[PDB]
Parts: structure tokens; sequence; C-alpha cells
């Protein structure tokens, strides 16, 4: 049997999981067996492949292939003060500005940003568009502020 | 990095108010402009394949434990080169004792 | 012995990389977004052609249709 992670089914870890009645985060082989609702379906393996993607947890991590922590406020296009690699950004910011005027940066902007990168292959490869991935992040963090440039 | 010019000891950095200023145990400050705001950064998969067998690579043509295969080196025409597989890709180099390389690593 | 090894190698060549072209593909879309079902020409241009094989001149033209993508995404994952 297998040891390495996620299948750690080697010698006496899965009995004492079962006897010691460990809780699920001590789980180290933990599964589950999901049935595609309706049976006809369910017979079908190109529609089984593809629900079982959309249902796989995708988080930001795998999306990125680097991120920067950049000490740097923004008060629109007229006080500027950014890091210098980075300042180019400007370019697409004043492009995200006019492009998406309802969500203008609000009045309490803190000193501080993240500026990340994303990996086209892996958005392509799992379907992740941009808008989904703007949309999901200002629902679920409501303190940051967004801004994005074009997928396109 | 920042070194106090007087002290040569590290200075926190201490991020009052809008700007970077550098602080010394001497009480020195010396401040920051652009290139300091730069607080933490990862990139992912990356320092791998160039900075962690660089030595490995260089030495490998003159190591005997090395395997080796039969393929023409384009520059000096040595009818054997040194086969080298690094990483979870499993990237397969070629090198030669002459320095040629393959253009990978 | 019977068999000619050069038809065989250049079968297999084709075979290996028409097998390599959907493994890589097996979810990707040449055309990027999984979309796996009907759309573009992500999966199939009617029937079973994706994976049966032997239909024949349907993966002769897909794949000549995205060959310049397989080149490109094989040397970035050999990088
Ligand atoms: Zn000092
Ligand atoms: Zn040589």
């Amino acid at each position: 049997r297998s040891v390495a992670g996620g299948t750690n089914k080697s010698g006496i870890v899965r009995p004492q999981e079962i006897f010691s009645a460990k809780p699920v985060e001590a789980e180290q082989s933990s599964e589950m067996l999901l049935r595609l609702k309706n049976p006809e379906v369910e017979t079908n393996k190109t529609y089984a492949q593809e629900i079982a993607n959309s249902i796989e947890l995708i988080t930001f991590e795998r999306l990125i292939l680097q991120w920067h922590l950049l000490y740097e406020t923004y008060s629109s296009t007229k006080k500027n003060v950014m890091y210098p690699d980075f300042a180019s950004d400007v370019e697409w910011m004043t492009d995200f500005l006019e492009n998406h005027p309802l969500l203008q940066p609000p009045e309490d902007i803190a000193n501080w940003c993240i500026r990340l990168e994303l990996n086209k292959t892996t958005m392509i490869l799992k379907s992740i568009s941009l808008e989904s991935i703007i949309n999901s992040l200002r629902a679920k963090h409501p303190n940051t502020y967004i801004m994005h440039s074009v997928e396109n | 990095m920042k070194i106090c010019k007087a002290c040569s000891s590290c200075m926190v950095r201490t991020y009052v108010d809008g700007n970077i200023i550098f602080r010394c145990s001497c009480g020195e400050s010396v401040q920051g402009d652009s290139q300091n705001l730069l607080v933490s950064s990862k990139v992912y998969h990356t320092g791998e394949m160039e900075d962690k067998y660089k030595i490995f690579i260089k030495n490998a043509p003159f190591d005997p434990t090395n395997c080796q295969i039969k393929k023409d080196c384009p520059n000096c025409h040595l009818d054997y080169l040194t086969q080298i597989c690094i990483g979870s890709q499993k990237i397969i180099i070629l090198v030669c004792r002459c320095g040629y390389m393959s253009n990978r690593g | 012995g019977q068999l000619n090894i050069k038809k065989v190698q250049t079968a297999l060549k084709a075979s290996l990389e028409f097998n390599t072209f959907y493994a890589f593909y097996e979810s990707r879309c040449p055309k990027g977004g999984l979309h796996d079902f009907q759309d573009k020409k992500c999966v199939k241009c009617g029937l079973f052609t994706y994976i049966i094989y032997d239909h024949l001149s349907q993966p002769e033209l897909v794949h000549d249709y995205y060959n310049n993508y397989k080149d490109q995404y094989d040397k970035e994952k050999m990088s």
C-alpha cells in the first residue's frame, strides 16, 4: 500500500483512526464517493470528468505565480508615489479607473497593497476566468479594494 | 537589508506614517525612497533549476559517476555527452566537458 | 517480423503524438477553458472521434489545427 500523503494507509495508520476515534482533521486517508444526480447522465464519462473538476477546491494560491506586498496607498491619479518596478501598473489602473467607474477607490485606503500575477495556463487549464476571481474576492473580502487588468 | 553607516547594525523598518524610515539602535535614521517599499514577496516555481544545481551542472561533465549517452556534441564533436536529470519535472540536460550546455539549465 | 518497422515507427509517432495531445487535452481545450461537451473544437466534431482514434481524418485535421499549440506548450512545460 502507498505511503504518500492523502493515501497514508501504511501500517496501522488507518486502523488507529477507526479505533482511536480520531476527528476529521486527523484523518490522513479521508475520501468521499459522490453520485452524479440523475442516473442517465451518470453513465457518461465526459460529463463525469467535468463535474469532478467543478467540485474540486481551487484556491487563489494555485492561480498565482508571483505576488508582492508593497507599502503604498492610492488616492486616484492625483498623488502617485508607487514602487519603481510596479510604477508601470498605472497604465492599466487608469484603464481600470474608467472601465469600472462604479467602484472608485474608497476614502479609507490604507498605505499597503498586494500586487499579484496570474498563471494564465492554470486559468486556461481549469477554466477560472478573471471575472470569477474578482467577483468572489470582493464578496469574500470587504475591507480590501480591488484593481485588476484585462484578461483578453 | 539596511546597515547603519555609523554603527554597522541592522536597522528596523518602522513604517511610520506614509513613508519608510529605517532606525538604528543608535538613534540614527536614514529613511527610504521608492525601492524600499517592497515589504515581502513570494514567487512560485522560481528559485529552482537555476541556483540549486549550477555547481552540479558545471561539474557534471567531470563527474565519473554521471550517466553518459551516445550523442554528438555540437561544439567539440565528442561522440559522448553527459546526461542529467533534475527536478520533479525530470528535465533532461546534456552537458560536455567543452562547456556545451544544451542551452537548458 | 513481417510487420514493417518503418511503418510501425511512423504509426507510433502519430499514435504517441495524438495520445499525448489528447492526454494533455484530457480536460484541457486547445482553445482553452475545458468545455469538453461540444464547444469550439475542444472535444469532438461529432461521434467518439476524441478517444476512439480509428474513425480517421478527424484527428488528422484537428491535431493539425492546433499543432502550434502542442509545440508551444511542450517547451513551456520543459523549462
Ligand atoms: Zn547605528
Ligand atoms: Zn563538447
